[PDB]
């Protein structure tokens, strides 16, 4: 009757219905329910409690997705911050959460769960983080590992620590041969956080120019965009083909490019993730991809084995500039702070400052800088630079190979 | 086809089926357009394939072909040395 | 591309001129149109409906804002009638309104009815001889008994907001 | 589509339901990509071959311009000659 | 009668008014079937041509499609090309 009313849309998935608002119809209903709303919220946590308990909850049910999820968010409105602690700290309720929602949402809500409770436990959710960081890189593949046991590691004591030690000691009496750790303090520089996007082997990643996300492709191919503070997927992309090179978001964060041994460079659009644009040229597998750096002009420098350069313009479905000019295989490829250069590397270690604008040569420092009067019979060496490195203003070249770090000056085309 | 030639071919049945001569008849439709080679096979595997049955589904699917269907096949009728029939069917278009 | 004449048949509908800051919804309209055209004879309701504020009433002008459709399918005018949220004493008098208005000779009795039936007899009649193929399209509208007394066997479509109110009538709906 | 195509065909509409032999048409306008074989199937279900040709226009009323050219083109081709010219004002502008 | 062709003949019935001769007109209507007697002699009793004219017009206006081509085709027959010309816009 209501769906008549269009005051709520139908939703005929399958036997199962999913009904659901415009952003403007829950607006209002804030606006002019909200002194209830408090107060309801409390209301269904009761009900909940009058069926199913937490532990209670099965994986068959259709609603229990649901149920994690909001049942987390609907205390946080109750304002029970008791209640709160009896369902999200429990550490079972992270386990089955875990099982089938991932380990992001709970770091999502745990952010929402600092301002809720209190500033102390806030210091016991800061334990808990702690003890997710190690939880990332190996919890989600299957074999769950046991945490009860891999859990007695933290340090201090904190919330997990102390849960975990007495949990150990219920095991203890019945069996499970659990091992104690007697040097944590002794060991371990922990490192904030661990991401396995992929089963398969990396081959690339990049930050957001936001800074808000970031894209790693890998051997397999397929490429996951996430966003790295809650550590939760919140992309998914379902291949590419052949084996991923490289990728790069847009200099808006709107596009992303992906290289590929396949020779297609698939520009992806970065929010609906529906694919945009698309380049082929090289003769040979490309080296790297890049949009310009500039918000002004788009275009798509890529280096390849062929050792060509393809200065594309992003405008248009054909190249702007083929650049021939490596005498070997591109290294690292990038736009230069100013537009109408574009900087380039290669195995020769040579740096090459092009003028894009012309598209021409302009300038190019070489590198024999690395000087060494070894017994080799070998003359000067031949240096092989690999990162292309920016100072922070990009008005000179970072660069490093062999055994030494160089600072060149491609402006006035000598080293610094 | 009009209303009338769709009747006279109705009233004709009988006639049309008894005596059509189908084999020597879809060179002078092809020259007339009046079907396409394909529908030519489908007419001719109808039914069972006799003389009569293709003769039938000719006349029936002829209703569907044009305004000038109707004079048009009395004029292959006439092409192929079916005059009799072709002469039936003239002196009740005019009647 | 407006004909001259489509705004002379419009003028007399009584239909509201589109706004100034207007953008045709091409898809939309073209599919209400296309289907609009399909009950090319014989009774039939259209009722097109969204949360408040879709375009829903700007879409029906639009629709018929085309000579095509109109022109070749409805040689009979389009009478608009906004009929809003009513009272049953409030529906009286909208139709002996739209009494007056369709009956622009006055040959049919200058009394008007009293009664909801009687204006529904004058607007069937009024349909079917005085103007052979018109459309009447309805703002709003409420509640059933509505449809009900517009239910005069005669091309009328409804737009609005709840999707039930087309449920008392009969004939194919869309 | 177009109001133009869409009035063109509603305007014929009896005099392509009553010719049209669907089995000729619906092949062209699979081959084209503008019908479906669920609509194919749809339309094969009705026992009569008016009812095919009613069934097959209630689907292309409701189609893009592409579609009303595939229709077009595929009853030109099968030389339904007559039928073409009702529909030839009524073609709209593709691409 | 259609809305264009109800508004076609109001659009162009002062024209019409000014060149009109009713009683071939009528002759062709009452043939056609699309005019009566009584309605043919209050249209004749009129006291001037436009009256007359004016008085078919007004009667042909509240009156169906097919009478607006009878109109038309009298029009026609009779000599009046131009303003069947204009009157062809109506159906
Ligand atoms: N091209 C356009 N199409 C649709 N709406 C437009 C357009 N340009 C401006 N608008 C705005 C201005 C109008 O206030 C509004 C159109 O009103 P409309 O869609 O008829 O609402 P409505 O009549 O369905 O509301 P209600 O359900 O209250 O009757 O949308
Ligand atoms: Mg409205």
């Amino acid at each position: 009757e209501f769906v008549n009313k269009s005051l709520l849309f139908c939703d005929r998935n399958g036997k199962s219905f999913r009904y659901y608002l415009h952003d403007l119809q829950v607006d209002f209903l804030t606006e002019k329910n909200c002194s209830q709303l408090q107060d309801l919220h409390k209301k269904i946590i009761t009900q909940f409690q009058r069926y199913h308990q937490p532990h209670t909850l099965s994986p068959d049910q259709e609603d229990c997705m649901y149920w994690y999820n909001f049942l987390a968010y609907h205390m946080a409105s109750a304002k029970m911050h008791k209640e709160l602690c009896a369902l999200m700290f429990s550490l079972d309720w992270i386990k089955a959460k875990t099982e089938l929602v991932g380990p992001a949402h709970l770091i999502h809500e745990f952010v929402e769960y600092r301002h809720i409770l209190d500033e102390k436990d806030c210091a016991v959710s800061e334990n808990f983080q702690e003890f997710l960081s190690l939880n990332g890189h190996l919890l989600g593949r299957q074999p769950f590992p046991n945490i009860v046991q891999l859990g007695l590691c933290e340090p201090e004591t904190s919330e997990v620590y102390q849960q975990a030690k007495l949990q150990a000691k219920q095991e203890v009496d019945n069996g499970m041969l659990y091992l104690e750790w007697i040097n944590k303090k002794n060991i371990t520089n922990l490192s904030r956080l661990v991401v396995r996007p992929h089963t398969d082997a990396v081959y690339h990643a990049c930050f957001s120019e936001d800074g808000q996300r970031i894209a790693s492709c890998g051997a397999d191919k397929t490429l996951q965009v996430f966003k790295a503070e809650t550590g939760e997927k919140l992309l998914e992309i379902k291949a590419h083909e052949d084996e991923v090179l490289c990728c790069a978001f847009s200099t808006d964060d709107r596009f992303i490019a992906t290289c590929s041994v396949d020779k297609k460079v698939k520009i992806w659009n970065s929010m609906t993730g529906e694919l945009v644009h698309t380049y082929d040229e090289h003769s040979e597998q490309v080296n790297c991809c890049h949009f310009t750096n500039s918000s002004h002009h788009l275009l798509l420098a890529t280096g390849s084995s062929d050792c060509f350069l393809k200065l594309w313009d992003l405008n248009q479905k054909e190249c702007r500039n083929t650049m021939f000019g490596h005498t070997n295989s591109v290294n690292h490829c990038r736009f230069s702070p100013d537009d109408k250069l574009l900087a380039s590397c290669s195995a020769d270690g040579t740096l090459k400052l092009w003028d894009a604008t012309s598209a021409n040569e302009r300038k190019s420092i070489n590198v024999k800088q690395f000087f060494l009067n070894l017994e080799d019979p070998q003359e000067d060496m031949e240096v092989i630079v690999k990162c292309c490195s920016w100072s922070a203003d990009g008005a000179r070249i970072m660069v490093a190979a062999k055994n030494k770090i160089f600072l060149f000056d491609i402006h006035t085309s000598g080293l610094l | 086809m009009d209303e009338a030639d769709r009747r006279l071919l109705r009233r004709c049945r009988l006639r049309l089926v008894e005596e059509l001569q189908v084999d020597q008849l879809w060179d002078v439709l092809l020259s007339r357009e009046l079907f396409r080679p394909h529908m030519i096979e489908d007419i001719q595997r109808a039914g069972s394939g006799s003389r009569r049955d293709q003769a039938r589904q000719l006349i029936i699917d002829l209703e569907t072909r044009g305004s000038q269907a109707l004079p048009l096949f009395i004029s292959c009728l006439e092409d192929t040395g079916q005059d009799m029939l072709a002469s039936f069917l003239r002196t009740n278009r005019q009647a | 591309g407006i004909t001259s004449y489509v705004r002379t048949v419009l003028c007399e509908g009584g239909v509201p001129q589109r706004p100034v800051v207007f953008v045709t919804r091409k898809k939309l309209v073209n599919a209400i149109q296309q289907k609009l055209s399909k009950l090319k004879g014989e009774p039939g309701w259209v009722t097109i409906h969204g949360m408040a504020g879709c375009g829903k009433s700007v879409l029906a002008a639009e629709a018929v804002r085309d000579h095509s459709l109109l022109e070749g399918c409805f040689p009979g005018g389009v009478h608009w009638v906004s009929v809003g949220k009513q009272d049953k004493s409030g529906l009286l008098m909208k139709l002996q309104n739209l009494c007056t208005r369709l009956d622009q000779d006055e040959s049919f009795s200058q009394r008007l009815p009293l009664n909801i039936e009687e204006a529904k007899d004058r607007l069937r009649i009024l349909m079917l001889r005085k103007h052979p193929r018109s459309l009447l399209i309805l703002d709003d509208v409420w509640d059933s008994w509505v449809l009900k007394a517009f239910d005069s066997q005669c091309q009328i479509l409804l737009t609005t907001r709840d999707k039930s109110v087309t449920d008392s009538v009969m004939g194919p709906k869309y | 589509m177009d109001a133009k195509a869409r009035n063109c065909l509603l305007q014929h509409r009896e005099a392509l339901e009553k010719d049209i032999k669907t089995s000729y048409i619906m092949d062209h306008m699979i081959s084209d990509g503008f019908l479906t074989i669920s609509e194919e199937e749809k339309v094969r279900n009705e026992p009569t071959q008016q009812q095919r040709a009613a069934m097959l226009i209630k689907m292309i009323l409701k189609k893009d311009n592409d579609s009303y050219v595939s229709f077009y083109n595929a009853l030109l081709h099968e030389g339904y000659k007559d039928l073409a010219a009702l529909l030839h004002d009524g073609i709209p502008v593709v691409s």
